[PDB]
């Protein structure tokens, strides 16, 4: 943990970077037999 | 990939970084250079002054590998066996119709000259031999394998597979974690005597002699464990193959499974080369190893402990990998499979049950892709409150984690 | 064989996975090669001089396997046993109408000289023989099954059923895990010797020296375990053989258990080579093994430890089985014979009692309970999730890898 530089700032940017990518996951079909899933139907919610 | 600018003062910055290497080597591409299997055993002076030489030098730390080599080509040359049917691999015909095949006719060539001891060594001994010396030498390739006290554990493998119709003891001194006779292992001509050795009693599964494998057979498979571990997936969840296959739901999982799925190579084979890619030195970066199929690794192997294997409680945890989308997917499957179980009348006595005849949220009734990522997108892509719950179920109450284990991930990310 | 294609660029992939083998070998289709089964008794040189080769060789760790088979033989061919019935297996004829038959009428051949100590060996000894020095050779047959402690446990079985009638003590030294007598099991022809013994007083159950099977025993059925828990299975359920097979519900264990009940291997018969088709070497896998059964191995020993079986608290768990649904469906199984009894009036004088949405069937049948399970989401109920915890919390005693530990791990939270 170096020293001598912003922790809090350079925390909640993190925090908000590793929350992002943790909970909406890739996910998505990669191999099919003819049937497949084509996923695109359909505020304090992420985005 | 494409054209990143800084906002502040609009210049281009053009993010790169080191260059990673070691591209893996399959077994079949190598065929295509050489056509035969050098087992260099230079030195040939004497099937008996050899049996003291090792004898005696056992009984020491400072018998040479050059010597075992000889002396296990020459107790081993009992050209036994006979193929009922034909033996083919890779083009290289080794033996067709009814002929008799020894260990050995995987190809033989001889070398340079910086022999030890003297002429006619230690001749106490007598053909105590082929019946028990060879399957010690070759047990020890296993006992070095082993890092944790495991390792004495499975010498005593040994000890009590000698005494069958012959029994001695001990022979050597000092400990192991890699010095005294487990250094055989980077003799490059000591491994391809036991791949040929483990390969030949693999196709005469039934000689006399077959007992040999109890030391060569960790040779089979050596360094392709993504192969182990799918299988076991498939066992595991019920599932055939190609239906697991549907379920891989992430980018680095599926360029993996397509590497190890690379159609010229023999895996599915009855009796070929390609399990002992490794120790024929076929291969010096295997393809279905699972430091090469890390992404594959983690997913196969977390998604069977929440089904509740009990191997995958000690695998291993790959670094490197993409762990909370590996996870949420894994989840998901071992979901799946894990709450609709099989479940059909099998037998009846002419009176059966004709099956077919909570709305939204209520998740599908199948184990099929499709539908279950549909209701995943449905449910927001998060997983729901009960697919935590049984997660939670699944690893809470597990007991001995050892430190970096995908047992030990998979408890603390789901026992809260 | 179907299609798998990658979607993101459209190619195909041809999933496949490692080749694996050893099919099981059937009894009947051996004795379609060969008709009879061979005893290389090799040696055979003084009945006496045996005796002494063995009494010996046996207070130290050398005695020759050669020199036990060939003294066994000698000591054993009581051509004693007349038969009351028939006797007849496979096609092999054994004995008929009246006739008196031996042991060894079981096919004897000879072969190789390489012999150990010379002509008349440590002639101390007397006609203590056939009284008591075979029932031990073949009483440590059995001692070299067993891993653990229990060895010496079995051992004292030896020595207090030598007393009877001739009493002397122990003869050996060296611990065991394999390694003294317990070696004797790898010769192919001393472990054909104890299937005849057992084999033969297993008809002539009330011979005199039937005492023999007090360690020629453990032969009969060896490596047939899913036959076995099949019949417990029955027996812990009260239902039938026919019942209990309608009450498979995977795949896999269905398979399994077609596997096992192929027709033409008298399985069912009285006194027939079958039970012994490991150590008469006719067949090199068995079909009836667990571990060849691995997924009927599960379900049925799981389902009789929920039904409170203590044998089943120590079964072994099988690796590559499908879990979860293998205890679903021995949950279901365990649950409808564990919560609706038999129980029906037996006797009487005179007097007696003609009986006749989410509550669950009256009976045991699979079809009105399957129904049941349906209408239930497929998922256990909580009474029935309760009805497994109270069978296996309060277990205590429980090894590593057991079907007991992983019910109390998976039902007592």
């Amino acid at each position: 943990q170096p020293d001598d530089i912003e922790y809090t700032s350079l925390t909640t940017a993190g925090l908000l970077y590793a929350y992002a990518v943790g909970s909406s996951a890739d996910l998505a079909q990669q191999f099919c037999v003819g049937d497949n899933k084509y996923t695109p139907d359909d505020t304090n919610a992420p985005p | 990939s494409v054209t990143v600018k800084r906002i502040i003062d609009n210049t281009v910055i053009v993010p790169k970084l080191p260059a990673n290497e070691d591209p893996v080597e399959y077994p079949a591409d190598y065929f295509r250079k050489s056509k035969e299997i050098p087992l260099y055993i230079n030195t040939t002076k004497s099937l008996s002054d050899l049996r003291g030489y090792v004898y005696q030098g056992l009984k020491s730390g400072n018998v040479s590998i050059i010597h075992v080599n000889s002396y296990l080509y020459g107790a081993l040359k009992d050209i036994r066996g006979k193929l009922d049917k034909d033996w083919s691999s890779f083009g290289i015909n080794i033996g067709k119709a009814g002929d008799t095949i020894g260990i050995f006719d995987l190809v033989s060539l001889k070398a340079l000259d910086g022999v030890l001891p003297d002429g006619v060594s230690d001749a106490s001994r007598t053909s105590a031999d082929d019946k028990w010396l060879p399957l010690y030498l070759l047990g020890l390739y296993r006992v070095g394998r082993t890092q944790m006290p495991e390792y004495r554990k499975k010498l005593m493998d040994g000890l009590t597979n000698q005494c069958k119709m012959i029994n001695e003891q001990f022979e050597p001194l000092v400990p192991e974690g890699r010095d005294i006779f487990d250094v055989w292992g980077n003799d490059s001509n000591y491994t391809k005597i036991v791949a040929a050795v483990d390969m030949f009693f693999h196709m005469f599964k039934k000689h006399e002699c077959a007992s040999f494998r109890y030391g060569t057979i960790v040779s089979r498979f050596k360094d392709c464990a993504a192969l182990a571990t799918f299988g076991h997936l498939c066992k595991i969840t019920g599932m055939s193959t190609e239906d697991v296959t549907t379920w891989i739901l992430n980018r680095e999982v599926a360029d993996e499974m397509v590497q190890m799925m690379l159609p010229g190579q023999e895996i599915d084979k009855a009796d070929s080369y390609m399990p002992y890619l490794i120790d024929f030195g076929l291969s010096s970066k295997s393809p279905y190893s699972s430091v090469k199929n890390p992404a594959f690794h983690f997913w196969g192997q977390l998604t069977a402990l929440l089904l509740r294997s009990t191997r995958a409680r000690n695998a291993r945890q790959p670094d490197d990998i993409e762990y909370t989308s590996l996870t949420t997917a894994g989840l998901l499957y071992a979901y799946a499979v894990g709450s609709s179980a099989d479940l059909a009348q099998q037998f009846c006595v002419g009176d059966n049950k004709y099956t077919p005849d909570l709305t939204t949220n209520a998740p599908p009734q199948g184990r099929d892709v499709v539908e279950w990522l549909g209701w995943f997108e449905d449910q927001n892509r998060k997983p729901t409150p009960d697919m935590m719950q049984y997660a939670k179920r699944a690893v809470m109450s597990l007991q001995g984690l050892r430190e970096k284990t995908i047992g030990k991930y998979a408890k603390s990310e789901f026992d809260k």
